[PDB]
RNA sequence: ACCGGCGGACGGCUCAGUAACACGUCGGUAACCUACCCUCGGGAGGGGGAUAACCCCGGGAAACUGGGGCUAAUCCCCCAUAGGCCUGGGGUACUGGAAGGUCCCCAGGCCGAAAGGGAGCCGUAAGGCUCCGCCCGAGGAUGGGCCGGCGGCCGAUUAGGUAGUUGGUGGGGUAACGGCCCACCAAGCCGAAGAUCGGUACGGGCCGUGAGAGCGGGAGCCCGGAGAUGGACACUGAGACACGGGUCC
C-alpha cells in the first residue's frame, strides 16, 4: 500500500494537528488501523501514544481509501478533548 | 405557542441569512436575545463550528468558548447562543486574526478579514435620540447599545448619523453626518451590499418611510430606503469593505 | 395646524376631544375617499367606496362596494351625498374605526 | 370510650404514651382544644411514669388528636362533626407544591368517643 | 436525604368543535404586557423571626397524617433612603408626518428595593486581586395581546332579521382601546349585489390530473389554530384557567 498526504492543518486552539491522507492498494484488502498508524508515525516522526486515527473509509469501485487522523501534543489534553469511545476503538486505553 | 414562549427552532424555519444545511438535521440553535435582531445576526456556535471550522462537534466548541478564546467587540463571550451581527468585529488573539461581519451580495452573512489597527473601531448608526433625567441626551444605536452626552452638544448628533466608537472602552472619536455627498453602504433590500454616494432625499406624508438615491462607482443611480443606508465616510470609506 | 395630510383645516373650532384637529385623537394608517350614504346617528356617518374585481376564469370585471362607519366631528358635520376623506384611528365603538377629516365636495 | 394519651414534657422534649379508659376518660369528653385540666383530678402516677420529681398542682392542656379512621382534628372548626374541606396549609395537609390546594377530611374541636389519640403537653 | 434556586406554559400527540378577524397578505398600536439576554447610568445602611432535616411519642387496613423539643441560609418580615403612580399650576429641552408622550420648576397625596452573598489565590496578619452573583432607572432584543382594508364553500321547496340590538353622554373594569359591562338619552343597524337560518368542513404553503384554459383534494413535512372522557370554575406564576398539577356536577 502507498500512503499519500493530502493536507496537514494546525489547530492552536485545540492544540493538535489534523491529517488527511489517501491509501492506494489495488488487489489488497482494506488496511488495518495498526498498519496505518505505524506507517504514519514512521512517515512524520510522531509519538505513537498521542496519535488517533479518526476513520478509514473505502469506496464502491475504487482501488484507494481515504483516511483522517489527529495528533495531539499533550497526552492530558488528548484525554480531556477526545471522546472515550474513539480512544477505546484505537486501543489507546482499555475498556472497563 | 399555546401557553408561553417558544424555546426551539426547526432547521427548515431558520432565518434565510445563515449559511447552514437545512436538511442535515432536525433542530437548530435558537438564538438568545441580545444586541442585533433575528434577521441580521447569527449565533456564535455556527461561527466557531461551521464557518471557521475550529471545532467538529458542538461539545468541543463549547470547551473552546468556556476558555475565553473568542472576542466580540473586544469583550470575552462564553455563551454559545450569543448573537453576532452586522459591523461586529470578531477577534481571535491567540491566532492573531480579525474579521468583520458583513452581508453578502445576496443577503447572507460573511466574514471579511481586516487589519489589526482597524479592529479597534466600530461604526454605530444613531437609531434614536431622547432626553433623560438630569437633562442629558441618550443615543440609541443600531445594535441596541446606548450612550450619554451632555446638553451642550445636542446639536452635533442627529438620527441616521454614524459614530465611530473605540472598543471595548466605548469612547467616541469621530462623527460622520448624513448629507449629500456622504459615502454609504447598503445593508438590506434588493440592492444590498452596494456602496456609493448620496444624491437626493425624498419625503412622503402620513408616516411612509423616506427614500434616498445613490450613485455608485460607475455612475449608475439606484434608490433605497433611508434606514437601509449606512454612512461610512465623508467622501471615502473609513473602513475596509469588499 | 398640520397633521400630516397636507390639506386645509376646517373653518371653525369644536370642543370634541375626539376631533383630530382640535382634540387629542391621532390618525395613522390607511386614508380613503368616499361618498356619504347615511347620517342618521349622532356624530356618525356611513361611507361607500366602489372598485372593480377581476375574475380570472372569465377574464372580465365586476363591481364591488365597501361600506365603512366613521366618526363625524361637529366642526365638519358632513351630510348625505358629499365626497369625504377618512383616516384610520384607534377603536372608538363596536364598529367605528375611522374619522372624517375633510369634505372635498359638498353636495 | 378508650383514649390513647400522648403526654409531652416541653421542658425536656420527651413524651410518653399510656392508655386511659373508664370513668376518668368520661371526664375528658367534651373539652375543646386549648383548655387546661389538672392531671391529679384525672388520676395518674405522673412521677412514676417519667421517673422525675414534678411540682404539685400541675395541669395539662389539649393540643390535638386523631380519630379512629386516622383523620386529624383542626382547631379552627367548631363542633365534633367530621367534614371535608379545601385546604392550602395548616394541620392535616402537607402542600409539596407552591400554591397547591387539596380537599381533605378532618375533625372538629370537641372531643368525641370516635377520637382515639389525644396529644397533650404538660404545663408547669 | 431534606430546606432553598431555576425548569416543568417548550417539546410530543390528534383534528372533535369552529363559516369566525380562524386563516393568507398589506398596514397600525401616539391604546399594551414581557422571567432568562445586551448596553449605559446609579445603589447594597440598621434590626427581627419561624421551620424542614434531626431527637421523643404516635394514629390509620391503607391513601395519608398528629403533638412536643432544637437549628441555618441567596428562606421570610420590618425601619430608612433611592424609586413608582395620580391630580392641579408654570417653562418649552427631544423624537416624530402629527404629542393625552419624554425633559425642567413649584404643590397635595398614596405605594414603596436589595444578598457585598458565595468560591480561589497572594495575605503571618492586616487587606487586596480575579470569578460567579443581588436591587432601581432609560433603551433594545425575544415571545406575545389587540385593531383595520382586501381575498377564498353549497341551499330561496330558508324573505324579512335584530331590542344591549345601532349610535351618543357619564362611569366601571382591564396590561391596554372598545356595548367589554352598567345608569341616562335617541331610533337606529343588516338585507334579493342574498340578510337571517340550515348543510358540510380546521386555514395555507402545496398535491393529483389535463396541450392549455380548467376541474378535484387538502391525513403524513413546515407555518398558524383548537383540544386533553362531556359541561362549568379557581390557586401559583413573567407566562396557564395547566395532557403525565387542583375543585364541582
Ligand atoms: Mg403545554
Ligand atoms: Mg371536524
Ligand atoms: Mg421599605
Ligand atoms: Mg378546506
Ligand atoms: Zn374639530
Amino acid at each position: 500500500m502507498e500512503i499519500k498526504i493530502t493536507e496537514v492543518k494546525e489547530n492552536k486552539l485545540i492544540g493538535r494537528k489534523e491529517i488527511y491522507f489517501e491509501i492506494y492498494h489495488p488487489g489488497e484488502p482494506t488496511p488495518s488501523r495498526k498498519d496505518v498508524k505505524g506507517k504514519l508515525v514512521a512517515m512524520l516522526d510522531l509519538n505513537p501514544e498521542t496519535t488517533v486515527i479518526q476513520y478509514i473509509r473505502s469506496y464502491f469501485g475504487s482501488y484507494k481509501s481515504k483516511g483522517y487522523a489527529k495528533y495531539y501534543y499533550d497526552k492530558d489534553r488528548m484525554l480531556y478533548i477526545e471522546p472515550e469511545y474513539i480512544l477505546i476503538r484505537d486501543g489507546i486505553i482499555e475498556k472497563k | 405557542a399555546r401557553k408561553g414562549p417558544k424555546r426551539h427552532l426547526k432547521r427548515l424555519a431558520a432565518p434565510t441569512s445563515w449559511y447552514i444545511e437545512r436538511k442535515a438535521y432536525k433542530w437548530a440553535v435558537r438564538p438568545r436575545p441580545g444586541p442585533h435582531n433575528m434577521r441580521t445576526s447569527i449565533p456564535l456556535l455556527y461561527i466557531v463550528r461551521d464557518y471557521l471550522g475550529y471545532a467538529k462537534t458542538a461539545r468541543e466548541a463549547r470547551k473552546i468558548l468556556n476558555e475565553g478564546k473568542f472576542l466580540v467587540d473586544g469583550r470575552v463571550r462564553k455563551d454559545y447562543k450569543f448573537p453576532v451581527g452586522i459591523m461586529d468585529v470578531v477577534s481571535i488573539p491567540e491566532t492573531g486574526e480579525h474579521y468583520r461581519v458583513l452581508p453578502n451580495r445576496i443577503g447572507k452573512l460573511i466574514l471579511h478579514p481586516i487589519s489589526e489597527e482597524e479592529a479597534n473601531i466600530k461604526p454605530l448608526r444613531i437609531r434614536n435620540k431622547r432626553m433623560v433625567k438630569g437633562a442629558k441626551i441618550q443615543l440609541n444605536f443600531h445594535d441596541g447599545t446606548n450612550h450619554l452626552i451632555p446638553l451642550s452638544e445636542k446639536d452635533n448628533y442627529f438620527t441616521s448619523y454614524t459614530v465611530l466608537m473605540k472598543v471595548p472602552e466605548r469612547e467616541i472619536l469621530e462623527v460622520l453626518p448624513f448629507e449629500k455627498g456622504a459615502y454609504v453602504f447598503v445593508t438590506q433590500g434588493k440592492n444590498v451590499a452596494r456602496k456609493g454616494r448620496i444624491v437626493e432625499i425624498k419625503k412622503f406624508p402620513m408616516g411612509w418611510p423616506d427614500v434616498v438615491t445613490i450613485e455608485d462607482e460607475e455612475g449608475e443611480l439606484f434608490d433605497t430606503l433611508k434606514e437601509y443606508a449606512f454612512v461610512v465616510g465623508r467622501d471615502k470609506p473609513r473602513i475596509s469593505l469588499p | 395646524r398640520d397633521i400630516g395630510l397636507r390639506i386645509q383645516p376646517p373653518a371653525e373650532k369644536c370642543d370634541d376631544p375626539k376631533c383630530p384637529w382640535h382634540g387629542h385623537l391621532k390618525i395613522h394608517g390607511r386614508v380613503f375617499e368616499g361618498i356619504v350614504v347615511s347620517d342618521k346617528p349622532r356624530k356618525t356617518v356611513t361611507v361607500e367606496r366602489q372598485y372593480y374585481h377581476y375574475l380570472k376564469k372569465y377574464e372580465r370585471y365586476e363591481l364591488r362596494r365597501s361600506r365603512i362607519h366613521a366618526h363625524n366631528p361637529p366642526c365638519i358635520n358632513a351630510k348625505v351625498g358629499d365626497r369625504v376623506l377618512i383616516a384610520e384611528t384607534r377603536p372608538l365603538s363596536k364598529t367605528k374605526h375611522f374619522v372624517v377629516v375633510a369634505v372635498l365636495e359638498r353636495a | 370510650a378508650t383514649f390513647k394519651l400522648v403526654i409531652s414534657d416541653p421542658k425536656t422534649g420527651i413524651a410518653k404514651q399510656i392508655e386511659i379508659t373508664g370513668p376518668e376518660a368520661e371526664k375528658l369528653i367534651g373539652k375543646r382544644i386549648g383548655d387546661q385540666i389538672p392531671v391529679k383530678e384525672l388520676g395518674i402516677n405522673l412521677n412514676e411514669l417519667f421517673g422525675k420529681e414534678f411540682p404539685e398542682d400541675v395541669k395539662m392542656e389539649i393540643r390535638g388528636g386523631t380519630d379512629k379512621d386516622g383523620f386529624p382534628m383542626r382547631p379552627d372548626i367548631h363542633g365534633p362533626r367530621r367534614v371535608r374541606i379545601l385546604l392550602s396549609k395548616g394541620p392535616g395537609f402537607r402542600p409539596k407544591e407552591k400554591g397547591e390546594r387539596r380537599k381533605k377530611t378532618v375533625r372538629g374541636n370537641t372531643i368525641s368517643p370516635e377520637i382515639v389519640q389525644v396529644n397533650v403537653k404538660l404545663v408547669y
